[PDB]
RNA sequence: ACGGUCGAACUUGACUAUCUAGAGGAAGUAAAAGUCGGGUUUCCGUAGGUGAACCUGCGGAAGGAUCAUUAACGG
RNA sequence: CAAGACGGACCAGAGCGAAAGCAUUUGCCAAGAAUGUUUUCAUUAAUCAAGAACGAAAGUCGGAGGUUCGAAGACGAUCAGAUACCGUCGUAGUUCCGACCAUAAACGAUGCCGACCGGCGAUGCGGCGGCGUUAUUCCCAUGACCCGCCGGGCAGCUUCCGG
RNA sequence: AAAGUUGCUGCAGUUAAAAAGCUCGUAGUUGGAUCU
RNA sequence: CGGGGAAUCAGGGUUCGAUUCCGGAGAGGGAGCCUGAGAAACGGCUACCACAUCCAAGGAAGGCAGCAGGCGCGCAAAUUA
């Protein structure tokens, strides 16, 4: 049981500290290797360069091959195998292009069926994919 | 009492830590000067120091009274 | 030596024999623990090349 | 609950709640002490004095027909000696066993409950010296144990 | 070993008041015990009692009314001031129309709403209701 | 200009830590359909058997499905 | 006749120990719980970072010994593909003495100390009260039984206490 | 914030994650009645 | 960088505070100084280090973490009024 005494303060918090240390969230946001494991740098979005477009298939229960992009990052140099979302849109991708991405929705995990895959494009040529699938804007090269 | 006319005393206190709502001990060391008219203070008796202009790199108070322990006659 | 002891066996034959088993079990150990490392460094470096093909370099196009 | 025991006994004594002297004991305090003092010169614990003094005399408690108890009253005569009564009687039993086991040297039972009874000595020891009845360097020591007794 | 003895007392009043029991019999006695039955028999509580002196801590037998629905201690004796009363017969309290905090001042062992008219703050004891 | 002082910075080894070029070594991946082709109840610790698995030795667990019998005992 | 091992049945939900554990007689050695007490001291205590003692089996260094059993190992049997099971033999080990090792399903898969909340009669030890039977009708106390109570134990049964 | 899933208020540890093989022991924490 | 404070919140709490108010610190990096009531000052000076500007090749001049502006950097931020 817990000591309940007047002076225990210290014995307190130093136990608090110490089983802090063993959550999952605590320890991934104050020990320092999950920042620096990060591709993002703890960053909401970062901007690439295209590599390769790659088919990734989808895990057992459903069968399809999502379209996603090998893209460089261009602050750190780290590599990113990133979605494009919606039908058609792997079309507005050629290789060596700049493209924004930002996370997929699970702060660093795998989204749905795409094994592996923490990271969705967003823009490319500084066009977004929206206005490109909706037909708003073109994009240059 | 291992240095030359001056003294090292410890003062205790219980710091209040407010998420708790609890305390802890705490303490802090003092060295003091004492002046040769305060001839057999012995180790644990309780003394009363009074503040001064730095007398060294770490003193800063001199002994004014010395009562004896609680039990020594 | 798969020699059985004999009750004529005095002391300087029982000892020889004892020390020679007891010699080769200190080098059957050794070797086995080198062979415990060895398959460990092995299994670490293929891990490391199973998730690094996981990573990168796979898929179609 | 013993103190280094699994054991909870309840084998202890009960005074009664009359605290006055019963009549037909014709014994003054005085006499009381006197009886104290010459136990005393035979040379005895104070408890050896207080169960002689009940099982022969009729003095269920000395403090009831004196009004003070037995060392006190032998430290005001001068007849108390330097290490108290139970600090003695834990010294001697470590000295028996340190001399078994210089005797048997496999015995670990006795091993164990010698780090027990040294235990015992080293509480009672602090006890003595917070209370200022031994003297504050007095320390049990492995070599000069048997010095004491 | 035991320490708290007025919370063994109040532990064994409120283990014979589910049990639906006359009398209880706690020992040992003190002071302390003794102004808080004292303080829970002048709300209708708990009903009036003896102390047994052996010339050891006596022992009290406490009759019981079938009224008291917790008593309990609070340990330790948190020093309560009057501006954090409010949250502690929150904490404690089933209701703001009954139920007690005891609680010792320099004024002595009263509950509450007497420190609050009295203008005090103390240590908290316990709580009855 | 002598000397002192404060003192950036330099040179040389050691201890490092980083950045950046690299002959070669050892891999996988995609392209070659090319060539050849029965047993265990469930465990624990330790040791051996080619590392582990598994099996055996030794000591432990149940976290493994109690039926039947049981009054005399004296001469 | 010898050698080394091992102490069955008696042996129980009986006992003892901090746990691991502990069973042939006798003697020595020093400890120990409980109980009894109108003895003594008078708070000396609880739980414990650090630090220490002990810790099955297996294992490892030195010496001694090797009866049994027996990992490894040798054979024999067994099959489309058998390399574990099975039988005979057998090394380290299993035994002792001095060192290390510090692990177990090291279990109640259940911290320790204190308090309160229902009942019951069996048992182990200690103590108390009491008719009787027995020591070939015992001459007195004493042991063995019998009936009740108290205290700490190992357990059990019963319960709609409450969880 | 929801998270009483960090728990002082206020969690848990037989079978779900989890009580150290055992005991001693210092610091630390806690400590029985008793005086208008 | 610290405080004042901010977001959230039953009660207890968790997190933020480069940032206009108060305090400190520093002007590319160190180090030394002149003057002065006050500076180890940099929209003062003197070196060294790292950058870098004009040269007639001897020499000379530098310091936007002021306002605007530019490059670079990046997911990320305004007018040379």
């Amino acid at each position: 049981g817990k000591c309940r005494g007047l002076r225990t303060a210290r014995k307190l918090r130093s136990h608090r500290r110490d089983q802090k240390w063993h959550d999952k969230q605590y320890k991934k946001a104050h020990l320092g290797t999950a920042l620096k494991a990060n591709p993002f740098g703890g960053a909401s979005h970062a901007k690439g360069i295209v590599l390769e477009k790659v088919g990734v298939e989808a895990k057992q229960p459903n069968s399809a091959i999502r379209k996603c992009v090998r893209v460089q990052l261009i602050k750190n140099g780290k590599k990113i195998t990133a979605f494009v979302p919606n039908d058609g849109c792997l079309n507005f991708i050629e290789e060596n292009d700049e493209v924004l991405v930002a996370g997929f929705g699970r702060k660093g995990h795998a989204v749905g069926d795409i094994p592996g895959v923490r990271f969705k494009v967003v823009k490319v040529a500084n066009v977004s994919l929206l206005a490109l699938y909706k037909g708003k804007k073109e994009r240059p090269r | 009492m291992k240095m030359q006319r001056t003294i090292v005393i410890r003062r205790d206190y219980l710091h209040y830590i407010r998420k708790y709502n609890r305390f802890e001990k705490r303490h802090k060391n003092m060295s003091v000067h004492l002046s040769p008219c305060f001839r057999d203070v012995q180790i644990g008796d309780i003394v009363t120091v009074g503040e001064c202009r730095p007398l060294s790199k770490t003193v800063r108070f001199n002994v004014l009274k010395v009562t004896k322990a609680a039990g020594t006659k | 030596s798969t020699q059985p002891r004999s009750k004529n066996e005095s002391k300087e034959d029982k000892r020889a024999r004892k020390q020679a088993i007891k010699e080769e079990r200190k080098e059957r150990r050794v070797e086995k623990k080198a062979n415990k490392l060895a398959f460990k460094l092995e299994k670490r470096r293929q891990e490391k090349e199973l998730l690094n093909l996981k990573k990168n370099v796979e898929g179609l196009k | 609950g013993r103190m280094h025991a699994p054991g909870k006994g309840l084998s202890q004594s009960a005074l009664p709640y009359r605290r006055s002297v019963p009549t037909w004991l014709k014994l003054t305090s005085d006499d009381v002490k006197e009886q104290i003092y010459k136990l005393a010169k035979k040379g005895l614990t104070p408890s050896q004095i207080g169960v002689i003094l009940r099982d022969s005399h009729g003095v269920a408690q000395v403090r009831f027909v004196t009004g003070n108890k037995i060392l006190r009253i032998l430290k005001s005569k001068g007849l108390a000696p330097d290490l108290p009564e139970d600090l003695y009687h834990l010294i001697k039993k470590a000295v028996a066993v340190r001399k078994h086991l210089e005797r048997n040297r496999k015995d670990k039972d006795a091993k164990f409950r010698l780090i027990l009874i040294e235990s015992r000595i080293h509480r009672l020891a602090r006890y003595y010296k917070t209370k200022r009845v031994l003297p504050p360097n007095w320390k049990y020591e492995s070599s000069t144990a048997s010095a004491l007794v | 070993v035991r320490m708290n003895v007025l919370a063994d007392a109040l532990k064994s009043i409120n283990n014979a008041e589910k049990r639906g029991k006359r009398q209880v019999l706690i020992r040992p006695c003190s002071k302390v015990i003794v102004r808080f039955l004292t303080v829970m028999m002048k709300h209708g509580y708990i009903g009036e009692f003896e102390i047994i002196d052996d010339h050891r801590a006596g022992k009290i037998v406490v009759n019981l009314t079938g009224r008291l629905n917790k008593c309990g201690v609070i340990s330790p004796r948190f020093d309560v001031q009057l501006k954090d009363l409010e949250k502690w017969q929150n904490n404690l309290l089933p209701s703001r129309q009954f139920g007690f905090i005891v609680l010792t001042t320099s004024a002595g062992i009263m509950d509450h709403e007497e420190a609050r008219r009295k203008h005090t703050g103390g240590k908290i004891l316990g709580f009855f209701f």
